[PDB]
């Protein structure tokens, strides 16, 4: 989804962070545009430093970035991710 | 325009230690490391953007420079993209470290002269050119 980070499920926001971390944009500006959007969506004060200059005591990975954002938003009373389909039960 | 012509890298870099881009936000910025310049010297580049891409690739191959970047920045330099500067050192629309010519190209500073090239933060490249 597109307006808010709360329009993305956690899986969809992780796919977005994965994409930035792969650094495969055809030009730098293509990936810079993803980074600016990441800063807009997270609203996190550290901005791109979460991606490129991570704190040593969590994991330097797209999953680590997504966890630190999740926890900061929860801690700060901001809306979190959209609920996904992970909890749905299939019959057998 | 002069950055769009081909040329050959010449000149000597400088000794660099374990805090290479700590210099990039001060004075004229950080030097090309001397062992990097050794690897690029007398190679032909099609334009300055070619040199820039090959420069960051060379940095990626130097374990003592590579270790100064975290994982996403290491991925960028292996792909020949410039690394991102720290958020405090960026300018709107200018997030990555920039190559600056100490004697400017407009002042006949050498485009591929590796004694003349510096790695700067976006804030510092701007502040060099407005006399700060
Ligand atoms: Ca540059
Ligand atoms: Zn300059």
């Amino acid at each position: 989804l597109k307006h808010s980070i709360s329009d993305y499920t956690e899986a969809e926001f992780l796919e977005f962070v994965k994409k930035i971390c792969r650094a495969e944009g055809a030009t730098e500006e293509d990936d810079n545009k993803l980074v600016r959007e990441f800063e807009r969506l997270t609203e996190h004060p550290d901005g791109s430093d979460l991606i490129y200059y991570p704190r040593d005591d969590r994991e330097d990975s797209p999953e680590g970035i997504v966890k630190e954002i999740k926890e900061w938003r929860a801690a700060n009373g901001k809306s979190g991710f959209k609920q996904g389909l992970e909890h749905h039960h299939h019959h057998h | 325009s002069k950055r769009n012509k081909p040329g050959k890298a010449t000149g000597k870099g400088k000794p660099v230690g374990d805090k290479w881009l700590d210099d990039a936000g001060k004075d004229s910025g950080a030097p090309i490391p001397d062992r990097i310049a050794d690897k690029l010297r007398d190679k032909e580049f099609k334009n300055f953007d070619d040199f820039r891409k090959k420069f960051w690739e060379e940095v990626s191959k130097d374990p003592d420079l590579s270790k100064q970047f975290k994982g996403s920045n290491k991925t960028n330099i292996q792909k020949g993209k410039a690394p991102f500067a720290r958020k405090k050192d960026q300018v709107g629309g200018r997030e990555r470290f920039e190559l600056h010519h100490d004697k400017p190209i407009s002042q006949d500073g050498g485009v591929y002269d590796m004694n003349n090239i510096r790695v700067t933060t976006p804030k510092r490249h701007i502040d060099i050119h407005r006399g700060k």
